């Protein structure tokens, strides 16, 4: 009937082992293969039962809060269609993860700017950084045909939270194949990886074809309060003041200049042009992604 | 409509009896979680959670 | 940046070595394209370990080898028959787990290709 | 209007300070005193702007997850009533905080026992005692003010027990429970190594049970064993959620949730008892929702 | 923890009552007593604190310059003098341990429901 995937209880920029994944679906109608090393270390491979249709909902993570902006996370996408699949198909399920929270801090002094004692970021504003959240992860959800990669849907992340709020945005899709799978612009803060892109630092999250980890937080904010909130498994890009950008098929912008209000964006989610669309894209989660297949009549 | 199309979706089928007309119409059309789109899934959650109560299982 | 060569015209039974060299780069392979039907893989090979995979249709026929240092590896094809007209396709490859399906690892990235015409 | 309370970005154990809820409220409609110290500490004063009705919607927060029990949260608790508030009343508000996840976990031994590898605790179980991996109970989040010289409960929205460490390999949520008699004792959750929720009056028995409103409503503390074992322990939320061991703690609440006596490893926190006073007119029942803090919305009715 | 109250009586109109409130086992942590009066058919209401260190005090409106508060920290007592006592006045007089959220907000009795028997006053 029925079959959900989450990602097995990992956090943070690296995919789940499959240790992990054996141990969440034990008792529950979903056994993986786990990608043990290299490109798709983390990503779940789920033979699919039998020819006919089934309904793919795929969800983004959201990204991270900011230290002091946290009212909300931006949530990660939904994204849903009808796939006609064959005898011997198996899918390939990347679970997004929750672009880090930059709070509670990692460390003591970025705990302090976590409590609002400490304004030095603002006021420096040797460049002294931080406070931002990490992009959430994209969901992916693919097959190999024909010797390549094929993506069938691809749930984007939400970017993540700016160190700052203000005193005082559409879901965006891509249906072609062809269309450029390019990740986020960014700077110090990361912007998230897509399909193919190429990492231009540590901090942008990394491309499914990079192995997707999310990017690392910039290493001026670790040299200021010895810590920064990372991207989420699924190309979410790493903090700096400004937050990371989300995963996707394409991935988030993050500021090219940390500015110190500058939310990541959100990926660019993806639907195969093959497939029935059922609902349109949609903000909806809170946390980590998942995806959720079911038959359909 | 299409809100009612994400909701069942999120919350699939669920039953409620004549006695919890009230108690849906107000969790349904007035609250913040289901009218509003990035909180549909509390909206899922909430319905879910009055239609296994006692009263709205009859 | 792939170049293939080695392909030609052959009757059945007969033998073809194909060559591949790469530029910049875990493991290696070769695909083919006949007419009217999809790509599929053919031979794949690790620089390091030398450990090889073929599909069914070309066990026991086929030996994939390499050269390390001249960034090239080759395909040896013997007992040729008609159904291995196609042309062929060198790629680096990756795989998720044994047993699934080999991939080109970077994704949508391909050479021209060698033509094989195996005529009966 | 409509007036959002939340944590002021503060999580764990303890509540948020003026600083914290000065920035988060900055350029809303909200202007709160947070408690400085003492009982109140953490606690949000809201002078009421005017007299009339006001729908009140409070929610508990979320316990945490355990180690190898991680596919979903027990979800603070969403209840709701309309007030009659007159001139010059006031509200405190204690929102509360989720219960801390067992993962990641806080030091090298509690991070490799969420990566799965480690089998130490429940080899050690089952056989100085081994102990570790669950989740801290949820804080409830309390509406009340001072009447006649007392603390007055209006609403309690329940928080969600925490997660145990394990659950059964061939695992295929409970009632929300509600209190709406004024005179009801508000006392705590059974517990032991884990942490029993805090209820409105409950007295805490260890570090690691909930505290009670009346203690300052503190989040329990990780277990003392399991920090020996794992250099690390996942502590309630602030608002009573009871500490974990391996066993999760309870939800606090008016009462707070049980938490086992055992520290059982696949024995998850109980919710907390939400509470709705008598006098107001229900608008909803209480209902699991929460996935992180709590919070609460006031809009005019 | 303890606490007693005493002074009561009937006075008429004018004229003046001195209550007492001793405390045993004190809380070194509860920093100020109250006076709360309950007349018949009314809430109790607050009348008077004070801190037990600086004996800085806090009036209702309806008792400021006729009620005044003090306490003897040594004796662990408080007091209440009540002059100018008018009819309004009567009502159980009770002592208790109090606490505030923060200055200017109500005084509640820090040891929830936990009230003595008062001492009754009638004017
Ligand atoms: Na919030
Ligand atoms: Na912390
Ligand atoms: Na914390
Ligand atoms: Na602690």
């Amino acid at each position: 009937g029925s079959w959900l995937f989450s990602t097995c209880g990992a956090s943070g920029r690296h995919g789940p082992t499959q240790t992990q994944c054996d141990g969440a679906y034990a008792g529950t109608s979903v056994v993986v293969t786990v990608g043990a090393a290299g490109q798709l270390r983390g990503v779940q491979l789920w033979r699919v039962p039998g020819p006919g249709q089934y309904l793919i909902s795929a969800y983004g993570a959201a990204g991270g809060k900011g230290a002091k902006n946290h009212l909300s996370r931006a949530h990660g996408v939904f994204v849903s269609a009808i796939f006609s699949l064959g005898l011997g198909e198996s899918l390939y399920i990347l679970v997004g993860q929750q672009g880090e929270d930059a709070c509670p801090g990692g460390s003591p002094e970025s705990q302090l700017v976590c409590l609002g004692e400490s304004r030095a970021v603002e006021e420096h504003a040797r460049r002294w950084a931080g406070g931002g959240g990490g992009g959430g992860g994209a969901t992916y959800v693919f097959r190999v045909r024909a010797g390549e990669l094929e993506p069938l849907l691809v749930a984007a992340g939400g970017g993540g939270r700016a160190y700052l709020r203000p005193r005082d945005s559409p879901e965006k899709l891509e249906n072609r194949s062809e269309a450029p799978g390019s990740g986020g612009r960014g700077g110090a803060a990361g912007g998230g990886g897509g399909w193919t892109s190429r990492a231009p630092s540590p901090q942008a999250g990394r491309s499914l074809q990079e192995g997707a980890e999310g990017g690392q937080g910039c290493s001026e904010a670790w040299a200021t309060l010895g810590w920064a909130a990372a991207g989420g498994f699924g190309g979410g890009g790493g903090a700096c003041t400004a937050g990371g950008g989300g995963g996707g098929y394409r991935g988030g912008d993050a500021s090219e200049t940390d500015n110190l209000w500058a939310d990541g964006e959100d990926g660019v989610s993806f639907i195969h042009p093959s497939s029935e669309l059922f609902l349109q894209p949609l903000a909806v989660t809170e946390n980590h992604g998942e995806v959720e297949i079911r038959r359909h009549g | 409509n299409l809100k009612d199309k994400f909701i069942k979706h999120f919350t699939g089928p669920v039953t409620f009896s004549p006695e919890c007309s009230k108690h849906f119409h107000r969790l349904y059309y007035n609250t913040r979680e289901c009218s509003t789109p990035a909180y549909y899934k509390r909206c899922a959650r909430l319905l879910t959670r009055l239609a296994v109560s006692p009263l709205c299982s009859q | 940046q792939l170049q293939e060569s080695g392909g030609g015209l052959v009757q059945t039974g007969g033998s073809l070595r194909l060559s591949c060299t790469a530029s910049g780069r875990l493991a290696m392979g070769w695909f083919r394209q006949a007419p009217g039907k999809e790509r599929e893989f053919v031979a794949a090979i690790s620089w390091s370990t030398g450990i090889t995979d073929y599909s069914d249709s070309v066990k026991g026929r086929f030996t994939m080898s390499r050269d390390n240092a001249k960034s090239t590896v080759y395909l040896q094809m013997n007992s040729l028959k008609p159904e291995d007209t196609a042309v062929y396709y060198c790629a680096a490859v990756d795989r998720h787990s044994p047993g699934s399906a080999w991939y080109n690892r970077n994704f949508g990235s391909w050479g021209q290709g060698t033509q094989v015409t195996v005529s009966s």
